Formats: structure tokens, C-alpha cells, sequence
């Protein structure tokens, strides 16, 4: 009966973020030697150039971490993250320009990738 | 005195942690506002002694207890902010929890 | 990937089934639903979910379903719900409730709830957001009055006066056409949404009209200029024609008529009854019992809000200083022992639970306190449980009924007796985007943000000289709302559609939103939300005992109330 | 007839040759020149020079060469020169710079200072006068922050917000059309210049475009927006077609890029790089590297100002408290880690010290404080006099050359970053009369009197019942400029030369002034007074170490300041 | 604190009637607002101590004497009037001709 | 009460002087902005004692000497200016180069 003025009394059980969105898990490395955080929702493909991973992989996804939280790779760190499918329309624009539209084309995609020296464009 | 704004506001933070300090010698165990009053003065006065921001961070968890407010009021105070002017200039000062 | 529920709560507020202590209240409010789409959940910051490309559009133009402001992760309480939403407001109003961001790559996005290079973003997340509270009963006594009522979440002050004269200390009246001019040129100045109300007596129309051309809102009916059958009579006549609400302060000293004849000369027409207990006056012993009728919307005031140790000792004084009386004139001690009754006012706690009484309002400054409506409102509703337990009505063990049964009171209720809810009163789509955040910890006590129009008006906020805005002194202050021009366009003069028909807002001048009074004579008791009560409220004449279906209506005072020592410095 | 030179400076102010020290620092300001005529000294007062027939002209009408206003026998410290002059203010500009009196009598009186009927006279001697402060990084959050801004001369304030927001707490930006539009109405009420930003973000050019077509003065690219190559790319298309400047808070989190690709998405074109030492926001840890090129405009933030025995501990609980950090996430630590640096905040006092960054700013109420900008100007000049000698450029033993290059940071260089140079910003003939009075013993801690538009609107002065004007509390409070609709005719609201034509000040009843926006894209460092230098900046990506020429920046961080505990209540 | 308007200016009252205070205890008789203030101040403490509404009503008769103020002043004084925060909310204190 | 507008002001003077002398038993040296405070309360308080002017323009200079304040201030205090009423209504004190 002690009173937290205002506290939370919250119910049983676990929120399932992204659910029933098809997970991946892939292999990432910063090549770089200065550190780089990455947010819940940019689109995966276009992230620091200098992150050495399978760039198709990323296409059409960000990570399945909660909403507004990020990871870190410090310089020459490489580390495995889950990856979960964009929704809505799936279509970027923006961010570094490798999309433009539908995350469909991804020929297109990993050609501007490649030209741009994003790494891990295989 | 050539008073700014801040300091006609931050005379008022003084004044209230005077009236609190008064309830606290007569015996009451004190609320929310006049807590953060207490905490945020010791802190001012704290810079205007010459004390660290470090130091302050440290001190102003000790200020007051539990035993000394009311119910409820250590866990709605999750932090405590000030600035004052150090000797080297306006730094700001944060308590946190400074009432376990 | 999941997230347990005390973190999930933390970093977004509370989600389905979850429960929020109301301030330091034993009241519990459960989150009914939630619009979101867990994992694409909006919020604002670095790394954040609200940036260009993720969850901020950076295509749509603003005419192109983009927001002008997003409340992310609001907690929303109000007659409508308690659930868990994102609010859209653009062009002022509440456009949106439900999902933000972008439906570029979000899943669940409301269609006009975009995210773009126009919006704004408030972090609602933990915060309970409400509606502006609608206050019915304002004396316009003293300019300060207003930081005190936006304080306590107030956005609207429905009354009248002139400021410290003695009509306007005493009654809720701007009078006559030159009055009602310059409080509406005065009201310019004054941020937060206003609607006057004229003098409603006489025992001709025309004098009672002209105020109503003139740009009166409203009237009010109160004894100290003569509650007669002919001035209640005339006043609504005028209301009628006019569609206009009344207001009215009953003869107290049955001078002239018991209650059934003021009844008798309302024949049926729509009236508010203000303090409808009677310690703030009226038909002693019994005016009470007009909340039992259907053509009555009733409110109270709040200094007998809720029945305490204090109470009675504090109004037999408080009326002997307000009315100079003598405590040896035995018609004065007569008098004030008729008015201020124990019984009444346990029975109005009760009659608040049951819905029976609708609405809540302050009388600030005449016999009423501007800043605490929505305070005592909560502190009622503590009680009510605490002595009656939770309602029948209830389920999960939560509070929900209560909490809407009472938010409706200050919130929906006034604005529906007004002809003002089209405009204010609830968070809905298409409303004014006038919404109070608050903090748990300070909930119906002190508010946190209050928005006007989209703007922020008034907030809690520390040292203007700081690095960032939390350090002290953390003290309620004006926001840009208010400064300049933008007071115009963030906050509402109501008016009677003949004075808007007749272009008052023009010749004064007005800069002001104004607003349109309507749909005041088509209603009742049965449209008060909630609080839809009607009974036959019986109020024995020798002893003061109320009873409602046969059964006394009484409970006990309390000497302590929660949203008191633990918040106030004074 | 002789004076000696004590007495002399004790009746009109220091003459050639003379010094002056800077409230309590080690800093000795040397008058270069006198455009008096020694003996025909302009002053007022009872049986003094200025009077009807005597240094006062009797015949001419205002329009015929008559003054408003004349300062007489001012100190002015600027860009242009440290020098004595009488400073002639008319239709509220600077029209003169000189000699001010009456030519019947007076001998080298300036053609166009006529002393008549028309004028006022403002005493200078023993003051020094400088240009009111340009605050380029103003986040609109608490209006309360006016008059803190005005207390330490800060004249104009260039930013956004639209109050206590989530998205203005964090950036300065005023999203989209609406919201601009709302607070341009705000700024009508705002006794100080004002610019707003639109938010530099988007992947298509209308939405961004927009905003400038709307009465925005310039856009922010931030990265709590998403601060990627697409949005800085569209803001700068943006603003070469506009004729407005770009500021940003570059991507700290290196998510889309390192400093580098941030560099080629700008392409060589202008912009202004805010707290470009980067514990404010910026690519982690080599953001100040921005410095060294040739096409950005360089400014700090004061909370860095300069390196004190406090600087880091507060730096890293206060970014701690506003990002929500966990001492237990681990990259939450290793984030505060990478961002607050020893290493680039002493290298940024020296890099103020060799002209490589020009500006200085405040950050007010996000990440630093509104009323310091001018104060950790002179606090970090004296700390480098102290750690580093008088620099090379100096003679006669005084520190002009630091002076002039100090003062620039804070009045011409960002009135030329922005686009607004040709209005505010210096002392010099054909700009707006925006001048701070300094008493000596006060100089850059607090302001005697600010004149803007040439009225006084700011000034520290007592007991508004006394017998006079002196007696105590003394304290800073706004004058008459600021009172009625004379806020219209002091200040400047600047907006872009698009909004102007497309008449948005008459759309929205704007009244104040209108300043154009212009000449932002044809410019770079080497615009920069006093602060040209273009050199490359390494900064050691594993020890955070920063070399210029070869060699390492370091200074050690002092323990006290002047301009400190001996001036503040607090 | 969250200070609200009224609390910003009632520590108002509170430092008037600290002033009084002092100017009484070094044996200067009172004037009409320095009266006023201790009265005040006096009601609104004893709110904040718990006591009752009538309990303060009784008391602040007893505050100031005639001895201790100016001539006239028990005369110009009809009544003071206070609002606190009691245990049960926000409650108006009346004291009636307080100094004989 | 019927506070005016100057009685609202002056009792901030009064509180920094509080202040002031709160931070010199502590055994602080005095800044500029305290030692003006707490010269100026001096002189309304006598003033409220009813001093003549000539003794508190005699009096006002020796209410701090040097050691008590900081390095400077006492250079910087040319004068200090205050007015309250006297038994013979307001008149203004000017105490001259009051700390040597
Ligand atoms: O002003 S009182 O009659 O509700
Ligand atoms: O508001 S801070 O990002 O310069
Ligand atoms: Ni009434
Ligand atoms: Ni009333
Ligand atoms: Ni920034
Ligand atoms: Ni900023």
C-alpha cells in the first residue's frame, strides 16, 4: 500500500516487436576506424558505406531491434544483428539516394550501391 | 546590483529553501516542492563555496533522506538540476535520485 | 524479439491492459486499446524513428496528408476512452488519432497522419493528454486569474465581469452592449478560449437582446439583480430566439418564489443551474433538487468539492465575509445556517458518483477557485471510491467508468451546455486542438504543457538562462502561444450568431478565432456525457436529508485529501 | 590651455593612445583614434556644450543634417577599429560615425551630425559601444530567454522552435509553412531581431521549398531529422536557389556516412557548421575537421567556452540527462565517450585563438545559454592571452588584434554567415542603430543600455519610484522600445527575398520591420573578419589528438574565469 | 517545484513576514503591512502544520497585540484573510479584528 | 497588505541581503552584487529605524570594509543609492565610496 504517485501497474506478458515479418541474421563489419550507430528504421542497404556486409540482404529491411533504439559498431568490430522486413509500401526514398522508389528494384539498388563504393555489393 | 533574469528567479529557489528549512526544524516531514527547493539552494550555494560539479553530484544525495519527506516523494524526485556560476563560470549541477 | 512489459511501458507508455496511477489517488486508469503497431512505434531523437527516409516522410508537401504537429504515444483520457494513441493536429485542429510516421515502410499508418518535412513532434510517451478544461462559471475579476486556471489545465472561461466591480464580484455578468464591447476588445489580450455572458434580466427583451447582438455568448440569470419569474422568464425567451445557454443563480431567499415557481417559469426550457448544491446559492434549502429534472443541466462549484473536515467551518465564515454579515443580526446567522448544510453537501459527492450532477466549474473569485477544478474533480472521484467502492460498472478492477464518468464533468459536458462542443470539449477529430499533457505524478494538479490551438501556450519549465530547460526554477510560464499576434490565432472568442451575423467581430476590431454558439435550447440532461441522471431528488425541508429513490443520501467527511500537502508549497 | 590625460579620460572617455582594461580580465583595449577636436567635445547637461546656440544648432530643420540621436564621445570596439567617436543615429540607423555639434561654432564637426532641436543625446564617455551580439543558434523555447539574451547584448536572435517541443528542445528548426507562419505572428511580441529556420530535411525539393516560400530565413539540417546525404544535399539545392543560408548538426552516429561523405554531399557549396567542435552534435570525433575548409562557416557553441576544471564532468552528465543515457548501456557510455573530448575542446580555444573557427553562438536552451555568448567570448580570449601570450600581430602592448578578432566571432561574422550584414552586425554608417553601452568594469557581463532601431529597449537601471534612476534594486528591464506598437519600429524579422515578394508580411499582418535575407551563397571562410584561416585539421581517429602544421592543439583547462563569481548573484 | 502562480506569490508574504519578524525583534512597534504579513504568514504555516481552519481562526487573534504595533493599526486591521493548503485541499482562513 | 510597486521590489533587496549575509558567516569573501545588497538593505532598514539621512550616509561606510570583499569591488562600488521612508516620508541615501 506505499503510493508511488502516478506509477505504472503493468500487465502480464511481452510485446512482440515486428511480428510476423520475416527475420534475417547477417554479418556486419566496420571497416572504418571511427564508430557507427545505427537506428531502428534506415533502410539497411543504405547504411555508412564503410559497413562491410552482403548489401542485398539488407534491401527492403532494418533491424529488428525496438523502435528508436540503435547498434553500435565500433571501428574494426564485426558482429551478427537480426534484421526484420519494412512494411507499409515498402518503398525509400532518401537517405543516400540508393532507392528511390520501390525496394523491389534491387538490380538497381545494388547498382548505385556498387558505383557509390557501398561495400559488400557481390 | 545590476540583477538579470536569472538572478531575480534563482533569489526565489533561496527563499523557498529557507521556508522549507523552517518546516523541516519545526518537526514536518516535507513534501515534493519544498524537497527539490532544499536540494537545488545546497546546490547553489555549493558553487557559490567553490565546490566541484563533482563534488555536488556526490553531496546532494546525502541532503535529505527518506525519514525526512513525505511518502512517495523520493520516487517522484528522479533528478534534481542547477547551474550556477563556479569559479570557473555557469556549469550545470545534476542530482540524481537524490533521495534513496 | 520481445520486449517485457515494464520496459515497453517505460520507453513508449503503457500499452493494452496496463494500468496508471492517477497522482498519489488510490484511482487506476487501464489503457482500453492502442492504435500503434507494435515495432514501428513513433518517437524523436537522435538515432531516432522520426528522421527523413524512416519514419519522417520526405516527399509530401504539407497540403499532402502531412501533420503539422505529432503527440507521440499519448495516453488519452477522455469521455471517449482511455486508450493509447499518436494525435495529429494541423491547421489547429485534432485532424488524426491513431498511427504516425510513414507509409513508406511503416505498417498501420493512420492516411492523414504523415510525418513530413511540416511536422512538429511532442513526446506524449508516458504522459496522460486530456482535453482543455471547460470552465462555465468565471467572474473576470482579475487578469492573474488566468495563469491560474491554464495552470490546472483549463483552456476555456465561460462567464462574465468587468473585472473588481461590485456586479462582477458578486455575479457573472458583462452588462449592456458597452460592456460587453469592451470585455470583448479586453479578451483580446487574455490567452486562453472566452465566451461572455450578459445580464439576464429584465422585464422587457429588448434590453436582455441587445447584449446578445452585442456579442454576448450566453446570459445569466442571478439573484443579486433579481431572480424573478419575469427576469428568468425574458432571459429565456432571448436564449430561445437567440440559441444561446443560460445560466442561473436562483433566489436563495424565496422572495419571491420557492423552487417549483422558478421551475414554473422555466416551463421546460433549457437552463444550467450553476452550484446547483446551493452553498454558492439558491432556493434554500432545496435548489438541489433541481438536478433531478430533464430540462436541467447542472453543475457545481467547487469550494464544497468534495465534503470535508474543513468545509463547513470554512463556508459559514467565508459567506458571513463575502456577504457582510453580523454574527448578532439572528436573521443573518438565520441565514447563512440555511445556506451552508452538511447534508447537501455530502449528498453533492454522491449525486457527482451517480451522475446526477454533470458538470464541474470553479466560480473563480466570487465563491470559487480558478486553478482547482480539475483538482477537486479527481479528489471527488478518490473519495467516491474509497467510501463507495468501485461502481458496478466497472471491470478488471480498474477505474475506467469513474475516470470517464468524471473527466466528462470539466471537460465534454460544459462545452455540450455551452453550444461550444463542435469546437472544444473532447479529443476528437475535428476539434480545436486545445489538449493538457500531464505527468502521472502530477496528474490533475499540475499540468505539464497546455496547447492552444496547436501552439503551446503555457508550460512547466525551469531556468530560461540554463543549457537545457529542466534546471530550476521549474515554474509554470507563457510559451510563444501567447506572445505577439499568435495569441489571435490560438485561442477562441464564442459569440451569438446574430452579433457574428452582424459583424461585431469586424467593428471592435477582433482579431481573435471566433467562434459560434449553437445547439443550445435542443438539448438536456439525457446529452450531459455520463452523467445522464435523471431522478426525483427529494430534500426534506426541516431536516436537509436528500434522498434519491427512497434511500438518504449521505457519507462522511474526510480529513485528508491526495492532491494536496504532498504537491503545494503554500 | 593643457588637460592631463587622467582627468581628461575621467570628463570624456580615453583618447589616443589610451587603455582600458575588459571588466576584470587581463585584457587592455588601446584607443587607435579620436575623431574629436579637443576642446569642442560634444556633452549635455546643465550649463554644458549642448545647448541652443552654443554645440546645439538653433536654425536647421530634423531633415537638414540635424540627428535623432548622437552618442557622444563613445569607445566603439569593432571589426573596423577599436577609436573614439560621437556615433550619429537617424530614421533609427547609424548615419554617422565622427564629430557631432554645431558648425557655426564647432570647428571639424561632421556634415550630417548637426546637433538641433531634433535630437537626443545619449552620454558614451567612459563607455565602451559595441555592435548588438548576432545569436545564429537560438532554439525558440522558453520566451523568458529574451531578456536573458538581452541582458549580455545580444541583439538579434537567428533560430528556430516553436516552444517547449520535443522537435525545437533538440533543433533549431520551425517546421513547414504552418508553423512558421505561427511563429513569425509570435515575433511581433519579441523586443529583439529575429530569423527562423525551416527544417533541412527531405528527399524532394517542395517540401523543403516551401518553408522558405513561407517567411523562413534560412534552413537546419539536424541529425534528430536525419541529418543524410539526400537532406543535406535537397537543403542546399534549396538554398542556392534561395539566397538563404544552411546550418548543420551533422550525423554523430556516422549511420550514413563519416565526415567525409558529409563533405561531398555539401559539394563544395556554403554552409554554416554549428558547435563545430562537436561535443554540441557532430560526426564522432572528427567533426571540428569542418574548420579547416574553405567553403564552411565555422561557429562554436559557449557551453565548450572555453576549457574549464568543470567543462567535462558537466559536459558528460548533461548529454547523459538529455539523451536519456544509461550509466549500463554500455553504448550509451561508449557514445558520451566518443562525443565529449578533452582532446577537441582545448583545441577548440585555440583554434578561436588562431582565426580557424569565426563565430560563436549560443545553443540557447538545448545544449547552451542564451545570455553567455558574448561572456565566453572574452573569457576565452583572456584565457588564451594568458596560456598562449600576447599573439604576434599585437603592439603597443595592447590586445587589439585579439579584440577586433574576439568581437567578430559574435557581431560581423554571423550577420555575414546569414545573409543579413548589409542591416546588423557592426558599427558602421548605413546599418541598423542596434548598440550595446558597456560600463568597463562591466564590459561583456552585463549590458548598461541596448538601443535597437535607436531607442533604448533593454537597460539595467533602478527603483522606478525613486527621485531618480540610480537609487537600488538595479536591475535589467525593458524600456520603452519595447512598450505599444514601438516593438514594430525596433526591430527586424528577416525572411527570405522569395517570402517578401510573394508578400507574406501583409498576409500575415506583420508590422515589424522586414529584413531581406541575401548575398549567403557567394561567400566563404575568407569572408570571415578577423577569422579567415583555411588549414587542415587532423583529428586522431584513436586518441582524439587535433594537429594543425603539423603540430598538436592542446591547452590545459584553467580553474577559474574572470567574468565570474565576482559579478553573478548565483 | 512546478510552482504555480499562487505559490510564487505567497513565498512573497512569507519574506514580508520574515522582515517584520526582524524589524519586531529589535523592538520597533509594527506597521499596518508588517502586521498584515505576520498574520498571514502565521495562518498559512499553521495550514501547512495540519491545523484546523478553526483552530487558526482562534489563534490569530492571539498573534499581535496592540502593544506591538503603531497606533491605529489594531483599528485599520478589520480582518485578514488566507488561503493554505490544509491536510483536506486548499481552505480560506478568516481571522476576524486580530489585534485588540 | 497593499503592496506597491517599489515595496514588491524592495523586498528582493532584503532577501539578497539575507543572502548575502548568510554567505559572509560562512566566512565567503563578498562579490559586487552582495556587498551592494547588503549596504543598500542597511540603509532601508535604518531608514525603517528612523536614522536621520546624515547618520546612515556616516553609517553606510562601514558596513564592509575590504577583507570582507572580493579583490576589486571595493573600486567598483562608487556609490550606493537607496530610498525609503523615513518618519518624515521618502528621501533618498547616498552612501559615498562606501567599502575603502
Ligand atoms: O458568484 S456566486 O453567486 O456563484
Ligand atoms: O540543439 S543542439 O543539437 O545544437
Ligand atoms: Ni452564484
Ligand atoms: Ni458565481
Ligand atoms: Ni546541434
Ligand atoms: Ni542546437
Amino acid at each position: 500500500n506505499y503510493i508511488v504517485p502516478g506509477e505504472y501497474r503493468v500487465a502480464e506478458g511481452e510485446i512482440e516487436i515486428n511480428a510476423g515479418r520475416e527475420k534475417t541474421t547477417i554479418r556486419v563489419s566496420n571497416t572504418g576506424d571511427r564508430p557507427i550507430q545505427v537506428g531502428s528504421h534506415i533502410h539497411f542497404v543504405e547504411v555508412n558505406k564503410e559497413l562491410l556486409f552482403d548489401r542485398a540482404e539488407g534491401i527492403g529491411r532494418r533491424l529488428n531491434i525496438p523502435s528508436g533504439t540503435a547498434a553500435r559498431f565500433e571501428p574494426g568490430e564485426e558482429m551478427e544483428v537480426e534484421l526484420t522486413e519494412l512494411g507499409g509500401n515498402r518503398e525509400v526514398f532518401g537517405i543516400s539516394d540508393l532507392t528511390n522508389g520501390s525496394v523491389d528494384n534491387k538490380e538497381l539498388i545494388l547498382q548505385r550501391a556498387k558505383e557509390l563504393g557501398y561495400k559488400g555489393v557481390e | 546590483m545590476h540583477l538579470n533574469p536569472a538572478e531575480k528567479e534563482k533569489l526565489q529557489i533561496f527563499l523557498a529553501s529557507e521556508l522549507a528549512l523552517k518546516r523541516k526544524a519545526r518537526g514536518l516531514k516535507l513534501n515534493y516542492p519544498e524537497a527539490v527547493a532544499i536540494i537545488t539552494s545546497f546546490i547553489m550555494e555549493g558553487a557559490r563555496d567553490g565546490k566541484t560539479v563533482a563534488m555536488l553530484m556526490e553531496e546532494g544525495k546525502h541532503v535529505l533522506t527518506r525519514d525526512d519527506v513525505m511518502e512517495g516523494v523520493p520516487e517522484m524526485i528522479d533528478d534534481i538540476q542547477a547551474e550556477a556560476t563556479f569559479p570557473d563560470g555557469t556549469k550545470l549541477v545534476t542530482v540524481h535520485n537524490p533521495i534513496s | 524479439m520481445k520486449i517485457n512489459r515494464q520496459q515497453y511501458a517505460e520507453s513508449y507508455g503503457p500499452t493494452v491492459g496496463d494500468q496508471v496511477r492517477l497522482a498519489d489517488t488510490d484511482l487506476w486508469i487501464e489503457v482500453e486499446k492502442d492504435y500503434t503497431t507494435y515495432g514501428d512505434e513513433a518517437n524523436f531523437g537522435g538515432g531516432k524513428v522520426l528522421r527523413e527516409g524512416m519514419g519522417e516522410n520526405g516527399t509530401y508537401t504539407r497540403t499532402e496528408n502531412v501533420l503539422d504537429l505529432l503527440l507521440t504515444n499519448a495516453l488519452i483520457l477522455d469521455y471517449t476512452g482511455i486508450y493509447k494513441a499518436d494525435i495529429g493536429v494541423k491547421d489547429g485542429y485534432i485532424v488524426g488519432i491513431g498511427k504516425g510516421g510513414n507509409p513508406d515502410i511503416m505498417d498501420g499508418v493512420t492516411p492523414n497522419m504523415i510525418v513530413g518535412t511540416a511536422t512538429e513532434v511532442i513526446a506524449a510517451e508516458g504522459k496522460i493528454v486530456t482535453a482543455g478544461g471547460i470552465d462555465t462559471h468565471v467572474h473576470f475579476i482579475n487578469p492573474d486569474q488566468v495563469d491560474v486556471a491554464l495552470a490546472n489545465g483549463i483552456t476555456t472561461l465561460f462567464g462574465g465581469g468587468t473585472g473588481p466591480a461590485e456586479g462582477s464580484k458578486a455575479t457573472t455578468v458583462t452588462p449592456g452592449p458597452w460592456n460587453i464591447e469592451k470585455m470583448l476588445k479586453s479578451t483580446e489580450g487574455l490567452p486562453i478560449n472566452v465566451g461572455i455572458l450578459g445580464k439576464g434580466h429584465g422585464s422587457s427583451i429588448a434590453p436582455i437582446m441587445e447584449q446578445i447582438d452585442a456579442g454576448a455568448a450566453g446570459l445569466k440569470i442571478h439573484e443579486d439583480w433579481g431572480a424573478t419569474p419575469a427576469s428568468i422568464d425574458r432571459s429565456l425567451t432571448v436564449a430561445d430566439e437567440a440559441d444561446v445557454q443560460v445560466a442561473i443563480h436562483s433566489d436563495t431567499l424565496n422572495e419571491a418564489g420557492f423552487l417549483e415557481d422558478t421551475l414554473r417559469a422555466i416551463n421546460g426550457r433549457v437552463i444550467h443551474s450553476f452550484h446547483v448544491e446551493g452553498a454558492g446559492g439558491g432556493h434554500a434549502p432545496d435548489i438541489m433538487a433541481m438536478a433531478g429534472h430533464p430540462n436541467v443541466l447542472p453543475s457545481s462549484t467547487n469550494p464544497t468539492r468534495p465534503f470535508t473536515v474543513n468545509t463547513i467551518d470554512e463556508h459559514l465564515d467565508m459567506l458571513m465575509v463575502c456577504h457582510h454579515l453580523k454574527q448578532n443580526i439572528p436573521e443573518d446567522v438565520a441565514f447563512a445556517d440555511s445556506r451552508i448544510r452538511p447534508e447537501t453537501i455530502a449528498a453533492e459527492d454522491i449525486l457527482h458518483d451517480l451522475g446526477i450532477i454533470s458538470m464541474m466549474s470553479t466560480d473563480a473569485l466570487a465563491m470559487g477557485r480558478a486553478g482547482e477544478m480539475v483538482l477537486r474533480t479527481w479528489q471527488t472521484a478518490d473519495k467516491m471510491k474509497k467510501q463507495r467502492g468501485p461502481l458496478a460498472e466497472e471491470k478488471n478492477g480498474s477505474d475506467n467508468f469513474r475516470a470517464k464518468r468524471y473527466v466528462s464533468k470539466y471537460t465534454i459536458n460544459p462545452a455540450i451546455a455551452q453550444g461550444i462542443a463542435h469546437e472544444v470539449g473532447s479529443i476528437e477529430e475535428g476539434k480545436f486542438a486545445d489538449l493538457v499533457l500531464w505527468e502521472p505524478k502530477f496528474f490533475g494538479v499540475k499540468a505539464d504543457r497546455v496547447i492552444k490551438g496547436g501552439i503551446i501556450a503555457y508550460a512547466q519549465i525551469g531556468d530560461p538562462s540554463a543549457s537545457i530547460p529542466t534546471p530550476q526554477p521549474v515554474m509554470g510560464r507563457r510559451m510563444y502561444g501567447t506572445v505577439g499576434d499568435l495569441i489571435h490565432d490560438t485561442n477562441i472568442t464564442f459569440m451569438s450568431k446574430s452579433s457574428i451575423q452582424q459583424g461585431v467581430p469586424a467593428k471592435l476590431g477582433l482579431k481573435r478565432r471566433i467562434g459560434t454558439v449553437k445547439n443550445c435550447r435542443n438539448i438536456g440532461k439525457k446529452d450531459m456525457k455520463w452523467n445522464d441522471v435523471t431522478t426525483d431528488i427529494d430534500i426534506n425541508p426541516e431536516t436537509y436529508e436528500v434522498k434519491v429513490d427512497g434511500e438518504v443520501l449521505t457519507c462522511e467527511p474526510v480529513k485528508e485529501l491526495p492532491m494536496a500537502q504532498r504537491y503545494f508549497l503554500f
